[PDB]
């Protein structure tokens, strides 16, 4: 477009302080870097290593739980028409999306039930970690369904026609059309999986099995050069995220 | 009780198979849910998971619930001073979160702010890393004495004050930390969001002459209220309830100072239900019914709420 | 593949948008439809193919019923108001899908394909994909998913409405050449007051789902149905106006035109069932209406437009004592300022006419191409 | 005011579309552009309103040379492709938008909206919203806010786009009683060749950015520019075929067909610039192809096809060997199988040319309405 009036002017105040503002909210990043080692006589230290590696046993399959479950489920839901289906996704939306606060309470009420009779999932674990966070396709189910009805319903009939049973048409025909949505209820997933808190540090008793998410928490009491440390597995935490986070971001297809 | 849930279920799941894949559902996600605000107390002062039964078996082989919650006014006080900076603490930062979040989205394809591309990256990595690592090495800095925080402040400025001490300068500690915790959310909503917006009509602006400040206000803004509501109090149900940040950061540290149980003044509503279960000393009172009950209930009225305004949606 | 309906229907519960059609489209027909919004013309369509149900009455193909078996077993084809094309697979496997599916005869497969492919001028974007193409190459490879199988029916609702004007024509001439060429039946709903015309062997003036009239190209256009249809077809609408006709016989029908002067004149009407005195409605169009001089029924009044356009010119005329203005074909240019004054040449024989419930006052009158 | 311009250019960088234009509008015209797509004839409107850059050359509006000036300035206003509707704002105040920013006074903002609302047929949906109204009633307001305002200059990116037969002819026609009661400037765009010589005062065969000619809707028609302009304004296109200047002098120009025929013969042409031997191109409409018998021109050949088009029919027809067929217009009724010959005669007079590069003959023919 045109716009002779005063362009200079607002390039420069908008420019500046828009740096200052990246600036200010980079300081603390900033600060980790202004650190960093890792691994008289000392040694050891409180093993974030393998904390980082169980993040990922922790998200990765808590991922794909996630996903196997809003998209199968979530099928019935939109194009299969049934017994009240409006007002069930209606609950699960709201229901789900309450302030997890003790949901722990049942939920070691409940866990310490499951460990006794079923093995491993039980208290203490990983997978009894994975089974407390599937409850969450919720928010999915109404995303995997969404993009779902947009693609045109016409293809369906064409293979309808052709054999195509629910299944056949569904995935060999439908789903690897509404991949994308895959990958981000998939990344999504992942995320939230590391960024976990609550649930991961209550069910977790051992120190081994932590998560990278419930180890770097201890660094509370020794503050002083002990956080020093903490800044160095900061260093161990921008490569998932850093990555991650920016492979996610040329996804912005157009 | 477990005994009780599998019972209907059995005779549900075999007659309608179905059931079984739902129940797993209602079982781990919803059952939970059920004991939670319900079981919610009764006997557990601290002393009666169990029950007669065990009794026998404690002595032997050696060889109620919710009253609690309303009937109040003398227990019932520390609970009002959390509510009213916990109710604040999810408005304000909210407000500020959106401020920020669209302000600078507006200013991202503002077009003639060339490299917008680079500008986009950066300004998103607070989220990049995660909160959780992000909000410890937060501490880390805002320790009164400790941290390279007060470090500058009482050297450029004149005083370094009371982060984890002082009660008042501690609630702000927490809104500022979420704004940079939160705005990318806002940011991103926004920024796919304003998108949608007719190019042109801009233009039209143009003709009668205005902005970008007349473009913002006027126009823009008060045109991604609507779109924003549904999304903005939601996350607010989500941000009183912000358990997370609170636990890390200050135990809601300082203390209250006349709090019979585990209470504090930083300590939002759930904090609050958390302690006076756990976090030290057994059963102070292992029975949050009130605490557990008002959590579920009062948020539900945002859930239905937020239900209310969206429903799906658009094309524009 | 024969085809046809029985007092067929739909009612989505209350909305009734089917009332008991009926028809009877023979082997090699090219049938189309056509009808302004609301039309309720695809459900037709999709009742044919089957994705959707008949709510009742009846219908057949090949000639045993099928409201029953699915679209599959019916051999039916078709190509949507989008397009409806596999956006993953390319355009080889596309048109290669139906076929291939559950009995991969490649011999045949690669054949047919690009010998139709190529037809279709797509011979190149053999290799390519959905998004990889124009607007126009899609709807066109598309027309080819059926095309490729060679079904025996032939649904088409409008894979030509979203275009330009030599790619409806060209295309246009394809689908009679293949037609004409292969022959199968070919229902087709569309506006295009032109493709409807120049393409069917019959057609169907629908209207708030129920048929209008049926006919070969010029009988709609001559020997109109009733109100709706005239108007709605060819050119600018069928000029129309009042009456009071005066007089009677079994052949002809006079009247007598409400302007000043009245002048009544017959007209070869059908008549039975027309007592006099009652206030009919006559008819007739723009190409037609002759000048100042060769016929004697005048008809003065003022120009309302004048539109130039070369080929021709059409002003428009705001008769006294009427509603309607006068629309005005006719070849070749002629200078007259807006305003001005002017009339025109009410040629009886060709007009037309209809009762107050608008049915069809069945013009006698014959004329060439009407067998 | 007296609009105009002059070696106005543009380029998006390498991307020159514009291409040193000129036109001289004066006051009370409402000329108007068009070509096909990619035209980007919308990019001309928008340089001249002010929406988009002045590459090169330069541009007034009357005494003035509005270049580098806003949009706001130069006393304009136009309803865009889309429309331009503000989805929040309703009928009654979105239309009073332009008078209500910069001006005051609810007194004259008021009835002169009603004023214009009552003419498009808007009084009643004062209050009611934006999205809630038909297709066309968006359009209808949209018009009105442009309107309002009274931004002297009308521009106008093809507003009647999209709609049904009898509104595009109805508003097109409330367009003319505007322009003609008020007399304002009026420019504007779209395809409609129809559209295009009903309201043109002027018009402008773009052409890739360039002017390729200027004119009367029968200017355009009777006195083409080249090949491109005939080509484009012609219900079928305009016909056409091969030929070889066979000799000529003063005021004619003998050539003939490629085939057995040999029937050379005159047409009344401009003469300048016209070497012998030279295999030019002969136009010509189906609008004129008289009958078999009649003219001279003997013209026999097989039929292609037959657009039974009822209030009048065409045919397409392959010669004995021309290229790609001949076309065939005319009034009533025309049975004629397919398959079987048929034939007509090239009235000379009523007939185009040009050379081997694309400019035309200019011609002789003193045609209908055309003053000189």
């Amino acid at each position: 477009m045109v716009q002779p009036k005063s362009q200079k002017a607002r390039l420069f105040i908008t420019h500046l302080l828009l740096l200052l503002f990246i600036a200010a909210i980079m300081f603390p990043l900033l600060m980790v870097v202004a650190i960093s080692l890792r691994q008289r006589i000392t040694p050891p230290p409180f093993p974030v290593l393998l904390w980082l590696w169980n993040s990922v046993k922790v998200a990765g399959i808590s991922a794909i739980g996630i996903v196997a479950l809003s998209t199968t489920c979530a099928y019935a839901f939109a194009r299969m028409r049934f017994p009240g289906k409006a007002t069930l996704l209606k609950g699960m939306l709201i229901f789900q999306m309450f302030p997890a606060v003790l949901s722990l309470v049942a939920l070691y009420a409940l866990f310490d039930r499951l460990g006794e009779y079923i093995p491993f999932i039980g208290l203490n674990t990983h997978g009894g970690v994975i089974f407390a966070y599937l409850g969450g396709i919720a928010l999915h189910v109404w995303t995997i369904k969404g993009y779902f009805e947009t693609i045109d319903s016409s293809l369906e009939e064409a293979a309808a026609l052709d054999g195509a049973t629910p299944w056949q048409a569904f995935r060999l025909v439908l789903l690897p059309l509404s991949v994308p949505i895959l990958a981000v209820v998939f990344i999504l997933s992942f995320i939230a999986a590391i960024t976990e808190v609550p649930v991961a540090s209550l069910l977790l008793r051992d120190v081994n099995s932590y998560t990278l998410a419930v180890g770097m928490q201890q660094y509370l009491n020794p503050q002083n050069y002990l956080w020093g440390d903490f800044a160095a597995a900061a260093v161990m935490s921008a490569l998932p995220i850093t990555i991650v986070f920016l492979l996610a971001q040329r996804w912005l297809v157009n | 009780l477990f005994a009780i849930t599998t019972l209907i279920l059995s005779s549900a799941g075999l007659y309608i198979y179905v059931y079984p894949g739902m129940a797993g559902m209602g079982l781990f996600v919803l059952f939970p849910l059920v004991c939670t605000i319900a079981i919610a107390f009764t006997n557990y002062s601290s002393t009666n998971q169990l029950t007669f039964e065990r009794a026998q078996e404690v002595l032997l082989d050696r060889s109620k619930n919710f009253t609690r919650v309303f009937t109040d006014e003398g227990i019932q006080k520390p609970f009002l001073a959390i509510f009213v900076w916990t109710v604040v603490f999810s408005l304000i930062t909210v407000f500020l979160t959106v401020a920020v979040g669209m302000v600078l989205a507006c200013l991202v394809q503002w077009e003639a702010l060339r490299g917008k591309a680079v500008y986009r990256v950066l300004l998103i990595l607070p989220y990049a890393v995660p909160s959780f690592i992000s909000i410890l090495i937060f501490k880390g800095l805002f320790n009164q004495s400790f941290g390279e925080i007060n470090m500058m402040l009482s050297a450029l400025f004149g005083v370094k004050p009371a982060w984890f001490s002082d009660p008042t300068t501690a609630r702000t500690m927490l809104i500022i930390v979420n704004t940079w915790l939160g705005y990318p959310y806002m940011m991103i909503l926004c920024m796919g969001l304003l998108k949608a917006i007719p190019d042109d009509l801009y233009e039209a602006s143009a003709m009668d002459g205005a902005g970008p400040f007349q473009n913002f206000f006027k126009i823009t803004l008060p045109l991604l209220i609507k779109p924003l509501t549904p999304l903005m109090i939601a996350s607010f149900a989500f941000n009183f309830n912000n358990f997370v940040l609170i636990q890390l950061l200050t135990n809601g540290g300082p203390d209250r100072l006349g709090t019979t149980t585990p209470a504090g003044y930083t300590d939002l509503l759930v904090n609050y239900t958390y302690r006076i279960a756990f976090e030290g000393g057994g059963g102070q009172d292992f029975g949050l019914a009130a605490a557990i009950a008002t959590l579920i209930f009062l948020l539900v009225g945002a859930l239905a709420i937020v239900n209310l305004k969206a429903t799906r949606m658009k094309f524009d | 593949a024969s085809v046809q309906l029985q007092n067929v229907t739909k009612a989505w519960g209350e909305v009734v948008v089917s009332k008991d059609i009926n028809l009877d489209i023979h082997e090699g027909e090219f049938v189309v439809f056509v009808g302004p919004s609301g039309c309720g013309k695809s459900t037709l369509l999709r009742m044919i193919a089957g994705l959707e149900t008949i709510t009742s009455g009846d219908l057949f193909i090949g000639e045993k019923r099928m409201n029953d078996t699915p679209p599959a077993e019916r051999g039916v084809g078709m190509v949507f108001q989008s397009y409806a094309l596999y956006p993953h697979l390319s355009v080889a496997e596309n048109m290669s899908f139906g076929l291939k599916l559950a009995g991969a005869k490649k011999e045949v497969i690669n054949q047919r394909v690009n010998q139709v492919a190529e037809v279709l001028q797509l011979a190149h974007l053999l290799d390519r994909k959905p998004k990889a193409l124009s607007g126009g190459q899609r709807q066109r490879v598309a027309i080819g998913r059926t095309l490729v199988a060679e079904p025996s029916v032939f649904l088409l609702d409008e894979p030509l409405s979203n275009l330009d004007a030599a790619l409806r024509v060209q295309m246009r001439i394809e689908i009679s050449r293949l037609h004409k060429r292969l022959g199968r039946t070919m229902i087709y709903v569309t506006h295009d007051q032109v493709e409807a015309m120049t393409l069917a062997d019959k057609i169907v003036v629908l209207d708030a789902g129920r048929v209008a009239q049926v006919g070969k190209p010029l009988e709609l256009y001559h020997y109109p149905a009733d109100r709706f249809v005239a108007g709605f077809i060819g050119s600018p609408k069928m000029n129309f106006l009042p009456v009071k006709v005066t007089a009677t016989a079994i052949d002809q029908v006079q009247v007598e035109l409400p302007m000043p002067n009245r002048q009544q004149v017959w007209l070869p009407v059908e008549s039975r069932d027309v007592q006099v005195g009652a206030n009919m409605s006559l008819g007739i169009r723009p190409e037609h209406l002759l000048p100042s001089d060769i016929a004697d029924v005048i008809l003065e009044g003022e120009v309302q437009v004048v539109e130039q356009l070369g080929n021709e010119t059409q002003i428009h005329i705001q008769i006294p004592s009427i509603r309607q203005n006068l629309v005005y074909r006719q070849n070749d240019v002629v200078l007259v300022e807006e305003g001005a004054t002017f009339a025109i040449g009410l040629p009886p024989e060709r007009c037309h006419l209809f009762r107050e419930d608008g049915t069809a006052c069945r013009r006698l009158h014959k004329e060439p191409g009407v067998a």
